């Protein structure tokens, strides 16, 4: 009798608002431009990234930041709703310049990071690797979708096998076909990677605090 | 407990090893289906036949397709496909027609829940290709609703047993177009000679339409 | 033999941010040493085997 | 249904 | 009156630079591995330059230095490849230290 | 509409084609 | 149960269908969020294929009217002595100053590029800019 009311007031309520967590304010097109959110040379272009490329400036693909903004809005919204729902978020990246930064960001927001060599079967053979009662991640955010031989990170395919939604920064040489919420943007410049980490860390932190505030209000009201 | 498993092929494949020479392995194709559209298949390999059966059965359930059944008894439209060298031409049939198709397709159809269908398999009769091709076609069949939404038009079913009554099977959930689909005088469609040859009573086969047990 | 404790609670959330690596202890140590080196860089035998 | 002989309690039983 | 992305691109410093070949720019040493100096000049990728022998001591993390850009990204396609090989690095010549 | 959108031109920075030392000499 | 056929449809299409069939007893946590705020493109696996024959990419080269001025300036004078500071978003180079003066003199109504280019250089020389020609 009480569970349905609890679920409606808490779990279903946020899903009725377009921007419940107000992630719009976290970024603007100007802020993305100032972080060099600049693609690879035209010869490195992936065919599936052409819809997101504004053009080539002297053989350097320029990502259209007007699409990035709409894609990032959806990605940050989805991430917040999953953090609000107490979902396990796993950050995956094989760029070794940013492994330390990404591992700190995960620990700071109370989530998980996998910046190391991805061993075969981490997701599709987890019950054997971790244990029969292990819980897999509910969301996987790829800050870099390519491995260190410029090929798609194996976890992208494996996440889809396990029906785990994926958020991913997809540069002009990346394949976004299996990434659920692709965000076209530069994944090389530190300024860009530092912005993504700030944006996803803030959205997760905000969502978790909102869950505590909403639960607290529901409980205080329930008693009286 | 809802899903049922049925073997499709058991093969004694061999490799050569330096120490022992011929090393016998078992390759097993199985199909699992609950009878309500969810069905899959897998290949299991093991030295012992029991281990091969288990591996295939347990792995098939993690690779389940969902098959769209029209009125939960047949396919939505006729599907013609080629998977590698195997040609499968399936025809939609009315209720009470039965499963007039290759024994393996009959088995898979019972697992999917299709009761009425006709299918002719041509080219190579490889069991692996047939199964993989059958699931490829049935998965890609477009439902009447998907057609209405894509075309923005009503899908009207004309049944001979119901005379001229127009039965609307699907309507466009979004806005309904006001322009009629252009009626091409002559359709530039590729016809299968075997279909045309039968419609003209030019196909004599002593093996066609033979009386068979209920399937 | 020394056995490692359960790494996740009842909710199922693991207790370590590097759990999904499979080597949380090893990689946590590597992370710590790398951090110390970074800070040291920004700030700047016979018996022992 | 052909019953695959079912595995017993894992023999290794670590 | 919101600035469009196209407006930002047209007036971006990188656009007005145009071809990067033989363009003198100012970088910042953000990371140092032995002699190897990793310099950021505002492009997509950094440029790696060996510590000049004349005044190596001066080059420290954060020091601003003058570069002559040669290429923004070192890429090339070799026999049989479907896509360019990329070093993920810029080609530049370290001229000296910027002094105001 | 907007005047800042890129226009279609032939590469203005394109360098002239190289010539062999004997180009134009009998 | 789940379906590991990552190449057949999307995670939502597969998940939705299995929940409808009753294979999945409970829909996953993300299902409700996905449906409420779906992505612009459904994530369906598609194979990249090489362009053959006359097929070409639609990506167009980014050019501007002032690139003609910049090319001429760089040829006549070369790279300015002032080093480009790309960190400052408002940084103006000597070439950019030339473009601006060139454009300002275009508004005056000069119709000859060569004359207009000469007039542009003279105005900069008067303002104290150092314009050392390659010659
Ligand atoms: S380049 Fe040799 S004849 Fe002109
Ligand atoms: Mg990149």
């Amino acid at each position: 009798e009480d569970s349905t009311d609890f679920n409606d007031k808490i779990l279903n309520e946020p899903l009725k608002h377009s921007d419940f967590f107000n992630v719009k304010e976290l970024f603007s097109v100007r802020s993305l431009f100032d972080a060099r959110v600049l693609g690879h040379k035209a010869g490195c272009r992936h065919r599936f990234m052409e819809p997101y490329i504004f053009g080539s400036r002297l053989d350097h693909d320029i990502i259209d930041l007007e699409q990035t903004a709409t894609h990032l809005q959806l990605a940050l919204n989805f991430t917040a709703h999953m953090a609000y729902r107490k979902g396990i978020i796993l950050f995956i990246s094989r760029n070794r310049q940013f492994s330390y930064l990404i591992e700190n960001m995960a620990r700071d927001c109370g989530e998980y990071a996998h910046t190391r060599y991805f061993r075969g079967g981490m997701l599709t053979n987890a019950r054997l690797l971790f244990g029969p009662t292990v819980r897999l991640p509910d969301l996987i955010i790829f800050l870099h979708t390519l491995n260190n031989i410029f090929e798609p990170h194996v976890a992208v395919r494996d996440a889809a096998k396990m029906n785990i939604p994926t958020v991913g920064i997809v540069d002009t040489n990346c394949n976004p076909c299996l990434i659920t919420y692709p965000v076209p943007g530069n994944d090389d410049s530190p300024l860009a990677v530092h912005l993504y980490c700030r944006l996803f860390q803030t959205a997760i932190t905000r969502a978790k605090e909102k869950r505590q505030q909403v639960e607290a209000l529901y409980r205080l009201q329930g008693q009286k | 407990e809802d899903f049922d498993t049925r073997i499709l092929e058991v093969r004694n494949v061999f490799t050569m090893t330096a120490k022992e020479g011929r090393k016998k392995s078992i390759r097993v194709l199985v199909a699992v289906g609950n009878g309500k559209g969810a069905a899959g298949f897998s290949i299991g390999k093991a030295t012992d036949r029991m281990d091969a059966f288990r591996k295939a059965k347990n792995r098939a359930v993690h690779h389940l397709h969902y098959i769209e059944r029209y009125e939960d008894h047949t396919i939505f439209h006729d599907i013609s496909l080629r998977f590698k060298r195997t040609h499968i031409k399936m025809k939609k049939q009315p209720k009470g027609y039965g499963l007039r198709c290759h024994r393996a397709i009959i088995t898979i159809c019972r697992l999917i829940g299709i009761k009425d269908m006709y299918a002719k398999v041509s080219g190579s009769i490889n069991m692996l290709s047939l199964t993989q091709g059958l699931f490829r076609g049935l998965s890609r069949q477009e439902t009447h609703q998907q057609l209405a939404d894509k075309k923005g038009l009503h899908v009207v079913e004309i049944r001979e047993e119901c005379g001229p009554l127009p039965i609307v099977v699907a309507s466009p959930r979004g806005p309904l177009r006001k322009d009629p689909e252009p009626e091409d005088e002559v359709p530039d469609v590729k016809l299968d000679w075997e279909d045309v040859k039968t419609a003209q009573g030019m196909k004599r086969s002593v093996w066609s339409n033979l009386k068979r047990a209920a399937t | 033999p020394r056995q490692r404790a359960i790494q996740w609670g009842e909710d199922g959330r693991p207790f370590h941010y590097l759990f999904y690596t499979g080597k949380q202890s090893y990689y946590s140590l590597m992370h710590d040493v790398y951090g110390m080196l970074l800070n040291l860089e920004k700030h700047q035998v016979i018996g022992s085997r | 249904a052909f019953v695959i002989p079912k595995k017993n309690v894992p023999t290794s039983k670590r | 009156n919101v600035e469009s992305f196209a407006s930002m691109l047209r007036h971006s410093p990188l656009t007005q630079m145009g071809p990067a070949k033989d363009k003198l720019v100012i970088g910042r040493i953000f990371h140092i591995v032995e002699n190897d100096l990793y310099i950021d000049f505002g492009g997509k990728f950094h440029c790696v330059c060996r510590r000049p022998e004349v005044d190596g001591e001066k080059y420290q993390k954060g020091t601003r230095v003058r570069l002559r850009l040669l290429d923004l990204e070192l890429t090339s396609r070799f026999l049989g490849a479907t896509t360019d090989t990329t070093v993920l690095e810029a080609n530049a010549v370290l001229l000296g230290i910027q002094e105001s | 509409s907007n005047e800042d959108l890129p226009i279609s031109m032939e590469n203005p920075y394109k360098e002239p084609l190289k010539k062999c030392i004997l180009c134009g000499k009998h | 149960a789940g379906s590991r056929l990552e190449t057949v449809g999307s995670i939502f299409s597969r998940t939705r269908d299995l929940v409808r069939a009753g294979v999945l007893k409970e829909k996953p946590l993300w299902f409700d969020v996905y449906d409420a705020f779906p992505p612009l493109r459904e994530p369906v696996f598609q194979r990249p294929r090489v362009r053959y024959g006359k097929a070409k990419a639609p990506i167009q080269d980014i050019w501007y009217h002032e690139d003609r001025i910049r090319a001429k300036f760089y040829s006549v004078y070369g790279s300015g002595q002032r080093a480009f500071d790309l960190f400052n978003p408002n940084f103006k180079s000597t070439c950019q100053r030339f473009v601006e003066k060139y454009t300002e003199l275009q508004k005056l109504g000069e119709t000859d590029e060569e004359k207009l280019f000469v007039e542009t250089g003279k105005a900069l020389l008067a303002e104290g800019v150092i314009l050392r020609r390659v010659g």
